[PDB]
């Protein structure tokens, strides 16, 4: 069965940091276009950063210069090192699997973790 | 940012695989990456141009 697991949230300051996992099972990450999605209290859910299946990566225009994704395939894991964070960056984040390079549609997807700057 | 096809690179079909060296838009050639045909399905016809040429240079 297809499973995402996401971890690596908490409390942090105005300026901290946090560095998010997505623990993947029963598929290889490496084949599918992943996609960090957030979504604020209050708010719409937003894409902030891709992985392509070949490595190529892209980042929200709000974020970039301060996270950074990755993933180990030996660990079939993927990152999102989040450095410099402001009070907007409070969001549930959550990993996606996609198959599409143009779109971030998604048919599994984890069930989040909370990230809370203040 | 978006994935955003400049030109199709490459070409290859081994492994179990389709995959297509893509350059992208935006980007230089230090990143070029290999990707599934499957993920790239809404350039479909360009695909299929690609395959045919590289078919008819490789004959």
């Amino acid at each position: 069965q297809v499973q995402l697991q996401e971890n690596g949230g908490g409390l942090v300051k105005p300026g901290g940091s946090l560095r998010l996992s997505c623990a993947a099972s029963g598929f290889t990450l490496s084949d599918y276009v992943m996609t960090w999605v957030r979504q604020a209290p209050g708010k719409g859910p937003e894409w902030v950063s891709r992985i392509s299946a070949g490595g190529s990566t892209r980042y929200v225009d709000s974020v970039k210069g301060r996270f950074t994704i990755s993933r180990d395939n030996a660990k079939n894991t993927m990152y999102l090192q989040m450095n410099s964070l402001k009070p907007e960056d409070t969001a549930v984040y959550y990993c996606a699997r996609g198959s599409t390079l143009f779109s971030t549609n998604w048919d599994y997807r984890g069930q989040g973790t909370q990230v809370m700057v203040s | 940012d978006v994935f955003e096809v400049e030109k199709i690179l490459d070409m290859k079909t081994e492994g179990g695989k389709v995959l297509y060296k893509v350059r992208w838009k935006g980007y230089t050639s230090d990143d070029d990456t290999w990707e599934p045909e499957i993920h790239l399905e809404d350039c479909k016809e360009v695909l299929l141009e690609f395959r045919k040429k590289i078919a008819e240079n490789k004959a």
